[PDB]
């Protein structure tokens, strides 16, 4: 339980705006697990958003964000960045990251609210 | 003499999770690197019985086992004895997604793989989670150099029960630990097959044949 996950960078932006989220993990060896972004809006179920491999060589995006979001990763820290461009109201949600898949380790998340207009 | 012998054994361990289900698989096998043929006996050591199609795992279970014509530099055989690593994104047509990383080393006449496999976002009623896949179709991976490393794209297709096909796009980056002669753009034809398995796929015998060519 030195394992901790902290997402930062959320906020209030207007439609068409930008935000750069980041997710910092402690307690793991550097770059030996994949890292995954999710988001969850009011009465909606959790959506997968993006992923990046252990070493950062390969990435993947949900269809709804491809071409608008970019994921990247520090080569020397378990810190991942999600550049969110051309934001839409449907992107409003709490965004969080997970180390690997099925670990139970999750961060509190960071709130992104996209105001129409 | 090359450090890559005409016959090389294989030992591997995979740890991973698919849609939250954790598992460990270990493997032993043998192949002929210059013939492009290999056979593996795989055993589920944790997480049995797997609740998903075994086929999504099998391409993660080494391009050293590729018949390379003499006029195409063989990036993978050149990478030894120090070895190489690859990472791969596998994007399915129903937005299932898998990411795998493998480190490949060598000792004596034996390759060693440490593989990490993570997949998620598979629809619970889709062919992966419902174990409706029959096999991968033979494929052709396009190899190219970019950023000074070797990359490969291949459109993959799983044959489904009932005759349908379920598609997947593979993107792989291959990186040797040392600098080696990089090849020009070429292709690799693959055929991968589960030769036999027990009822729940706790025991699987897996075969690949692969050959490089220009066009
Ligand atoms: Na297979
Ligand atoms: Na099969």
């Amino acid at each position: 339980s030195q394992v901790q996950l902290v997402e930062s960078g959320g906020g209030l932006v207007q439609a068409g705006g930008s935000l750069r989220l980041s997710c910092a993990a402690s307690g793991f060896p550097v770059g030996r697990a994949s890292m995954w972004w999710y988001r969850q809006a009011p009465g909606k179920e959790r959506e997968w958003v993006a992923a990046i491999s252990s070493y950062g060589w390969v990435t993947a995006y949900a269809d709804s964000v491809k071409g608008r979001f970019t994921i990247s990763r520090d080569n020397a820290k378990n810190t991942v960045y999600l550049q969110m461009n051309s934001l839409k109201p449907e992107d409003t949600a709490v965004y969080y990251c997970e180390v690997s898949v099925g670990t139970g380790y999750r961060g509190q998340g960071t709130q992104v609210t996209v105001s129409a207009g | 003499a090359s450090v890559i012998k005409p016959e090389m054994k294989i030992k591997l361990r995979m740890e991973g999770a698919v849609n939250g289900h954790k598992f460990v698989i270990e493997g032993e096998g043998i192949g002929k690197p210059y013939e492009g043929t290999q056979t593996l006996d795989l055993t589920v050591e944790e997480g049995a019985p797997l609740p998903f199609s075994y086929d999504i795992l099998t391409p993660a279970f080494n391009r050293a086992f590729t018949k390379y014509p003499e006029d195409i530099p063989d990036y993978f055989k050149q990478a030894f004895p120090e070895g190489y690593s690859w990472e791969r994104s596998m994007t399915y047509e129903d937005q299932g997604i898998c990411i795998a990383t493998s480190d490949i080393t060598m000792e004596g006449d034996c390759f060693f793989y440490e593989i990490r496999f993570d997949g998620t976002n598979f629809p619970p009623n889709g062919p992966v989670m419902q174990k409706k896949t029959l096999k991968w179709e033979p494929s052709t991976e396009k190899m190219y150099v970019e950023d000074g490393v070797l990359k490969g794209d291949v459109e993959m297709a799983l044959l489904l029960e009932g005759g349908g096909h379920y598609r997947c796009d593979f993107k792989t980056t291959y990186k040797a630990k040392k600098d080696v002669r990089l090849p020009d753009a070429h292709e690799v034809d693959h055929r991968i097959e589960i030769l036999s398995h027990d009822k729940d796929y706790n025991k699987v015998r897996l075969y690949e044949h692969a050959e490089a060519r220009y066009s």
